[PDB]
């Protein structure tokens, strides 16, 4: 029974992982349809009610069904990608921390600089019964013990890694291990590693895309409390489309500069508010009638709010929306005030704020264009220009698809891992030793077979 | 070295051929790849 | 076909003034600049549509009483009593307005939602007018360039 | 009319705090 239920559960997980993308686009349809239906509410009558202005009359049950379907699809879209990309993130982090433990001694000799959240958090997984769970190296603890045990204390290293130093020789003597069936009780209790699942969950909640999916699911749930909360899912097209991702990234690309120039605009408008509050108070009557005055600059807070809310948005500055200074002793002073406000705040600072984001968008697009232009002008591996190969017809294409293919390099690395150590050829053993010692000089750097044999070949 | 006919020169100087040549020049120089530039040029020769 | 339709109505001959666009190179360049970044322009117009829709949702849920576009108190011409008309009002008026929707909606002084509506108007003016409209214009201008 | 610029303070400690801060600014 247990085998059947586990097989069915794993089949469901694999199905969700396979169809993670399809379910995301289905969620996109459901958000579109829900919002198209939402576009037909109206307020009716005090007690106000938001009711559909429907002629066919089927939209309301359709809307409820669509909302339920959206929540279910979002839950499926998180379970998928939890079965799909969380293992990759866990593997990458495990590899990083294992390499830091072995080559760097970042938890034996160095210790984190106390400001790295991930450096501090990764300490919990070190003393775990299953440190490498996605990472292939199951003897990282053994090699760390061999490298650092004798110098810094074998007992301390063993305690830090949560392992037994006297077990390895006994295992090499005899295995002394027995398998077991799964219908027994508390076996899952023995097998589960609460600390490892703790660390994994911390990493998952640190992951950005998981956070986005969780926010999507939370908004979908809130959509049942209020149907208008489904409007936030229309922002998913921004992530769906590249140019919209570029547009959103342009907002925060020059983040510090944009914040600082907004602060500068704030300071200069505050200075203008001070000047107006001290000298030009009588000109800030925003009342159409003389019966009662709505003075907007009788106090500094309201004057500053008025300046920001009105003068910045005004085409001609504050002078567009304040009184006329004709026939006044402060006429020239207030004319200078208005002209300088219009010049510094509207003409210059607002233009700079806009241009920061516009140029960030342009820079991101140009960076993408430059990336695409590269690998069409030079090879990814060797770096030789395309024209040198292009001297012969289809030369660059042949070089990049049959001589220096990065996919071919990846396949070669996989073939080296899968092949037995004893049966490696000379070249295979050479590459394998250099890869294990992390020596990347076997990659052709500025040279190729054709360049080496440029006169023997033709 | 070869012979060019005055009739061929006149037809080359006719305005429609000039428009075709302008369009082809823009196409090859702007977006036409240098890999098959000669192929495109021969095709343009046959069409002209 | 337009020349033939010109006999049915003489004003149909006005469409033939667009032939100067094909006649002149720089006008061909100007017209080609419109569709040069076609996908990017369509997608950014859609983004503007989505953000204005979000602002319409917020106004329809919280700032309905401020959308009375009637000059007299005899009868109110409420522009945000339903979502469709509120969205049409936002697109048709706030986008074309220099200062955003706040130029053409009521004044929030002396209200419990004064600061919220001030933030609403400022963010609308910044995101829709200052940024997104500028991006839409710049796409075509840079395509021409 | 005589107009006066006065703090609209609820806690009421801003004015002596303001004077102390002004003196501190000059010294700094
Ligand atoms: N060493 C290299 N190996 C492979 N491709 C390379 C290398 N150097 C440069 N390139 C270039 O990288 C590009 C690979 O093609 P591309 O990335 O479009 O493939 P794809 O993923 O199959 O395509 P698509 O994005 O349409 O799914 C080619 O333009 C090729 O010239
Ligand atoms: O080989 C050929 N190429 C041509 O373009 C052509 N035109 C006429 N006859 C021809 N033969
Ligand atoms: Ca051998
Ligand atoms: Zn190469």
């Amino acid at each position: 029974f247990w085998k059947k239920i586990i097989a069915y559960q794993q089949k469901l997980l694999n199905y969700f992982a396979r169809n993670f993308y399809n379910m995301r686009m289905l969620a996109l349809f459901v958000a579109f349809a829900i919002n198209f239906i939402l576009l037909f509410y109206k307020v009716s009558t005090i007690a106000v009610h938001y009711v559909l202005e429907e002629s066919s009359g089927y939209m309301e049950p359709t809307l409820r069904i669509l909302a339920i379907l959206h929540t279910v699809i979002s839950f499926f879209c998180i379970i998928g990608y939890y079965c799909l990309k969380v293992p990759l993130v866990i593997f990458k982090r495990e590899k990083e921390v294992a390499r830091k433990l072995e080559f760097d001694g970042l938890y034996i000799t160095e210790q984190p600089s106390e400001d790295d959240i991930k450096g501090q958090w990764d300490r919990l997984v070190i003393n775990t019964q299953s440190f490498p769970n996605n990472y292939w190296d199951k003897f990282v603890k053994r090699k760390v013990m061999d490298k650092y045990g004798e110098f810094y204390g074998r007992d301390r290293i063993s305690e830090l890694l949560g392992m037994d130093k006297a077990a390895l020789d006994f295992s090499d003597a005899r295995e002394k291990k027995k398998p077991k069936k799964d219908s027994s009780l508390s076996a899952v209790l023995n097998s589960i590693d609460v600390k490892y699942q703790m660390w994994k969950l911390g990493v998952v909640f640190t992951d950005n895309s998981f956070l986005y999916l969780a926010w999507y699911m939370t908004m979908s749930v809130l959509g049942h409390y209020n149907n208008f909360f489904f409007a936030a899912h229309l922002l998913d097209i921004a992530m769906g489309f590249k140019t919209l991702r570029t547009i959103l990234s342009s907002v925060t690309h020059n983040g510090k500069q944009l914040v600082l120039t907004v602060g500068l605009l704030a300071v200069v408008v505050y200075l203008y508010t001070v000047v107006a509050f001290n000298f030009f108070r009588k000109f800030y009557n925003k009342s159409e009638d003389g019966d009662t005055p709505d003075m907007k600059c009788d106090d500094m807070l309201t004057c500053y709010m008025f300046h920001m809310y009105v003068g910045v948005r005004a085409g001609g500055g504050i002078g567009d929306e304040i009184e006329d200074p004709a026939g006044d002793e402060y006429e020239i002073y207030r004319i200078i005030f208005d002209i300088t406000f219009f010049f510094f705040v509207i003409v210059i600072l607002l233009a700079i704020i806009q241009g920061l984001i516009i140029d960030a968008f342009g820079e991101l697009r140009d960076q993408q264009e430059q990336v695409k232009e590269d690998m069409e002008t030079k090879c990814f591996i060797c770096g030789i220009g395309n024209d040198y190969f292009d001297t012969v017809p289809h030369g660059f294409e042949t070089h990049t698809l049959q001589e220096h293919n990065l996919a071919n390099y990846l396949f070669f690395l996989m073939y080296l891992i899968n092949k037995d150590e004893t049966e490696h050829t000379g070249q295979e053993s050479y590459v394998w030793k250099m890869y294990q010692e992390r020596c990347w000089e076997f990659f052709p750097a500025g040279d190729c077979f054709r360049k080496q044999y440029e006169d023997q070949l033709n | 070295y070869f012979e060019i006919s005055e009739s061929s020169r006149t037809q080359w100087e006719k305005p429609q051929v000039k428009e075709s040549k302008r369009q082809f020049i823009f196409d090859v120089v702007n977006e036409g790849g240098e890999k098959e530039k000669m192929e495109l040029f021969v095709n343009f020769c046959e069409d002209t």
